[PDB]
Formats: C-alpha cells, sequence, structure tokens
RNA sequence: AAGCAGCUUUACAGAUCAAUGGCGGAGGGAGGUCAACAUCAAGAACUGUGGGCCUUUGCCUAUAGAACUUAUAACGAACAUGGUUCUUGCCUUUUACCAGAAC
RNA sequence: ACAAUGGAUUCUGGUAUGUUCUAGCGCUUG
C-alpha cells in the first residue's frame, strides 16, 4: 500500500510516515550500535 | 536475546543493562 | 515558530538556496533541545525531542550512504511530523 | 438563510496589523 | 515480548507487565532431576507459542 | 495561481498589456492606502480601512466592465485575472444577479455579520431612506456604513 | 458471433390519427479546504411492515431495505496530551519528572 | 561459534518586610 492501488480518498501531510517503515524492518548488522538503538527505541513509540 | 538472563529492565538498575555471553566459559 | 519563519524568509529574500532551506529547517527541528530550550517548562518533550535525535540517526545513515560527513541533509518530514504531533497534544493543555 | 463568509481582499488584514 | 518480559533481538524492551516475579512455590514440579535437557527454550520459542 | 509571480504560475494572455497601466494604478494606490498612516480617531482609522474597500471594489469593476459590459477581453485573460486574485470572483458573481447590479461588496449583504438578520443599509434604496424619514420630520441619519463606507449600493440609484 | 426469423428500440412512410396500452415527462447538471442536523464500536451487532401470544412491553412468525466503520478487528494504513489510582525510577521539598498498569 | 548499550532540566536561595513622602488655596466665621 498504497501502490497497488490506483483510487483513493486524501490523507494528510502529517498522516504520510514516510520513515515508519524503516523501524519496522530488520536494520542491518552493518550498522553502529548508537543507531540500531534508534531502530529499537522507534519501535517502542510504535508499539505503545 | 533474552534466553533467561539479564534484567527485567534497566531502569533501577543504574547500568545500561548490556549483556554479553563470556567466551571463558565454553567447555 | 519564529525560528522556522525566519528561513522562509532568508529563502524568500534570496541570502539562502533552496537545498539550505531544506537543511536549515531539519536543523531547527533536530536541534530545538538547544535553540529553544522548551525543556525547562514542559520536560515530557524530551520525548519529542529524543524522537528527533532517534529519527535523525535512520535519516542521516540512509542519506549518506557512500556520502562524506557534511551539513547538507533537509528530509525533514519526519522530524516535521513530531512537533506537529506535540503540538496536537499541548492546545489544550495551554488553552486550560 | 446561510451565505458563506466573505473573502475580503489581502490589504485589509495587511492595513490592521499596520494600524 | 512486553508481556512475557522477553527481549526480541531487534525489538523493544519494557517494563515488566507482571513485576511481581520473583514469588516461587517450593515444588518438586520444575527440578533438574524431572528435566530432561535437549533444545534451550529460546525467547524466539516463547512468543512464536 | 497565487499572486506572487512564482515558476508555477502562467504567463499572461495576449491581451493582458494594453490594459496593464490601468491596473497598475490601482496596484500602487493600494499600497498607499496600507502605508500605516498613523491616526489617532476610530472615525478616520476606519475611513483608510474604507479607501481599501473601495479600491478592490473599483479594481473589480474594471475588470467586469472589460469583459462582461464591452467585450474588451477575451474569457483567457479573464480567467487569468481571477486565478491571479486580479479581480474578485465572488464578487462580480453578485453583480451579475439582477438585484445586486452595482453592490457594495460582499460583506454588505451577509445576514449573519448584523445583529438582526438583515443587510447593509447602505443596500436600501435612497428614496426608501428619504420616505422614512420624512415621515418622522427628520432628515436621512445615514451617511457611510462601518463596514467599507458605501454610500447605497442599491442598483436603483 | 456473419447471415435469416423472433424481440427491443430507432430516423421514420404509416394504420389508427378515437377509446387506448407501454416507457419517459408534471421546476436541471457539475461542483465548494461551504454550513447545519443526524449518525459512526455492538448478543456479528440494523430498521421499516404484516400476522399471532400474553396484557403497551416482550416473544414468535412472514417480508422489505441496509450508507459508512471492522477480523493480524476500527472512523485516522495516522498518532499527541491531561486527570485519578496502583506500582516503580530520579533523591534537597514542591512543580516539572522516570516508566509500566487500570479506569 | 557472540551480534543484547539506562541516563540527560527548570523553578522555589538575608535584607526580607513595613511606614511617610499636599505642588496647584472650595465662598462663611476666624
Ligand atoms: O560527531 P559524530 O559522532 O561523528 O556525529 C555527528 C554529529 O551528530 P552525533 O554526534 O549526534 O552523532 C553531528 O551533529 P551535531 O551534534 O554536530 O549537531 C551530525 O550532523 P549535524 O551537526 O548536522 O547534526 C553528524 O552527521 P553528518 O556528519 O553525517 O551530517 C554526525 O556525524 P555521523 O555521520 O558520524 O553521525
Ligand atoms: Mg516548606
Ligand atoms: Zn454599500
Ligand atoms: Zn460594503
Ligand atoms: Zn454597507
Amino acid at each position: 500500500f498504497p501502490f497497488n492501488r490506483t483510487k483513493g480518498k486524501m490523507v494528510r501531510a502529517q498522516d504520510v510516515a514516510l520513515a515508519k517503515k524503516w523501524f519496522l524492518q530488520h536494520p542491518d548488522e552493518e550498522y553502529p550500535v548508537k543507531v540500531k538503538v534508534s531502530y529499537q527505541k522507534l519501535l517502542k513509540n510504535y508499539v505503545l | 536475546s533474552y534466553n533467561g538472563i539479564g534484567l527485567k529492565s534497566a531502569k533501577g538498575s543504574s547500568t545500561s543493562g548490556h549483556v554479553q555471553r563470556s567466551l571463558a566459559s565454553n567447555n | 515558530m519564529k525560528l522556522i519563519v525566519d528561513t522562509h524568509v532568508q529563502f524568500r529574500l534570496g541570502n539562502v538556496d533552496a537545498f539550505q532551506l531544506a537543511d536549515g529547517i531539519h536543523y531547527i527541528l533536530n536541534h530545538i533541545g538547544q535553540l529553544t530550550g522548551i525543556y525547562r517548562y514542559k520536560y515530557k518533550v524530551m520525548h519529542q525531542i529524543r524522537a528527533c535525535k532517534d529519527l535523525k540517526h535512520i535519516i542521516y545513515y540512509k542519506f549518506n550512504k557512500n556520502l562524506g560527513k557534511g551539513p547538507g541533509c533537509g528530509f525533514w518530514q519526519p522530524a516535521w511530523r513530531v512537533w506537529l504531533n506535540f503540538l496536537r497534544g499541548t492546545i489544550p493543555l495551554l488553552e486550560r | 438563510l446561510y451565505t458563506p463568509k466573505a473573502e475580503m481582499p489581502p490589504e485589509h488584514l495587511r492595513k490592521i496589523i499596520n494600524t | 515480548g512486553k508481556a512475557l518480559n522477553n527481549a526480541i533481538p531487534g525489538g523493544p524492551k519494557f517494563e515488566p507487565l507482571y513485576p511481581r516475579e520473583e514469588e516461587e512455590d517450593y515444588n518438586e514440579f520444575n527440578s533438574i532431576d524431572r528435566v530432561i535437557f535437549r533444545v534451550p527454550i529460546r525467547s524466539e520459542y516463547k512468543v512464536a507459542f | 495561481m497565487p499572486r506572487i509571480k512564482t515558476r508555477r504560475s502562467k504567463p499572461a494572455p495576449d491581451g493582458f498589456e494594453k490594459i496593464k497601466p490601468t491596473l497598475t494604478d490601482f496596484e500602487i494606490q493600494l499600497r498607499d492606502a496600507q502605508k500605516d498612516k498613523s491616526s489617532k480617531l476610530a472615525a478616520k482609522s476606519n475611513e483608510q480601512l474604507w479607501e481599501i474597500m473601495q479600491l478592490h471594489h473599483q479594481r473589480s469593476r474594471y475588470i467586469y466592465t472589460l469583459y462582461y459590459k464591452r467585450k474588451a477581453i477575451s474569457k483567457d485573460l479573464y480567467d487569468w485575472l481571477i486565478k491571479e486574485k486580479y479581480a474578485d470572483k465572488l464578487l462580480i458573481a453578485k453583480w451579475r444577479k439582477t438585484g445586486y447590479e452595482k453592490l457594495c461588496c460582499l460583506r454588505c449583504i451577509q445576514k449573519n455579520e448584523t445583529n438582526n438578520g438583515s443587510t447593509c443599509i447602505c443596500r436600501v434604496p435612497r428614496a426608501q431612506l428619504e420616505e422614512e424619514a420624512r415621515k418622522k420630520g427628520t432628515q436621512v441619519s445615514f451617511h457611510q456604513c462601518v463596514h467599507c463606507g458605501c454610500r447605497g449600493c442599491a442598483s436603483t440609484d
């Protein structure tokens, strides 16, 4: 979503979470430890 | 992973909660 | 609010390139803890200040792949959404 | 009996804030 | 993982949902001379089932 | 589409250069009207707001009489002047109605602004105001309306 | 589905040019960062209508219509804050806080 | 045959506090 659609309703500019899909995925082993915490800490706000 | 080791949380512990496996204990 | 409006003024006066405007807005939203002092009077904002810091790590190491360390990243859309949701919950607080 | 809002000029706002 | 107080290796860490965990019953049920140790029960095993 | 000439904005059609000196004279009077002339009276300060609403009316009458009355500009130029905010779309849209031919502005017909469910008194014909004041034995007490200083928008006078 | 017939219409030449019968017609179309009023979380859930029982309610039976929202459950593919209470954290008091719960 | 990384700051701090500071004439007596 939403590229499998061809129609749909408008959403706000607030509601288009461009960076949400980055921390819902596994980062990789190559990232350092200060930015793997940022993946975990944004996941924690997602869960709550 | 939390395989029964570590802390319930690192809030009241005054540590970071960083667990690393002892390379000394193998056999 | 003024600090963000002033960069569009500097862009419109011709003093600031459009990439510097995108980088300037990105610098403001990620450094509100050192440009304003909003934490002194509402310390729950440290969630929002640490969200914009944690978003910056995600944005920089995808932006700066095969690039050097430098200023010009202006993908300010994730950190903009943080303060718009911070402003969502402090409207009922400050009106009271 | 509802007509919508009247859409003032931009200068009408502008004179007030200057005043 | 929040409810079981487990940590997925990339997932978030929370406070205990039931922090009153340290109570226990002295019983012959889960003793070492009872349990066959074949596969270590990982935290991924506890969350999948 | 904005007022500012951006790069998203469309270049003006053919007949624009003939009418541009007449529209600049409305544009420099609106810049001189917003100039913050410091006046201590409330009777004088709204009278300076009244001069802006007159210039907004007169700039839109000019584009109205070019296209609808004398047919002197094309439809593509006239749509450009509305999109570039040279003319008020919804005030011209009232001049086409029958009772609203010489309409003072969109604010003076709003039934919700007034304390009654009424229009402004500058919508009332002057001969009607002379008649009701003749029965009272006085001269008519209305001179200029408080919204934009009109003196009668009624189509009959 | 080419072609023939049946049917439905159609530009119509009609029969009638009456009583007819069918479909359409007896105050538009597209919209608006316009407004008002309803309505939007529950036995997987609604309402109108007819019939019967008890004496209106409720139940049973028959029928018509159900927009939006919902199953890896929710108007929002998005996501803040506050109050109270419980339990912690920081550790001069308070506010502002820490981070889990329940309402 | 190990990839596990909590924090973060503002406010409430010995002179405090308290008083007086009629210039520009209110009619008559004095
Ligand atoms: O000094 P480093 O450890 O290399 O980190 C810097 C630093 O951010 P962090 O210290 O939080 O990682 C910079 O931020 P400042 O604190 O100096 O403001 C940031 O750039 P900005 O200054 O614009 O925030 C820069 O990012 P980059 O150089 O990629 O633009 C980043 O360097 P890293 O790339 O190593 O994170
Ligand atoms: Mg005390
Ligand atoms: Zn008028
Ligand atoms: Zn008027
Ligand atoms: Zn008027």
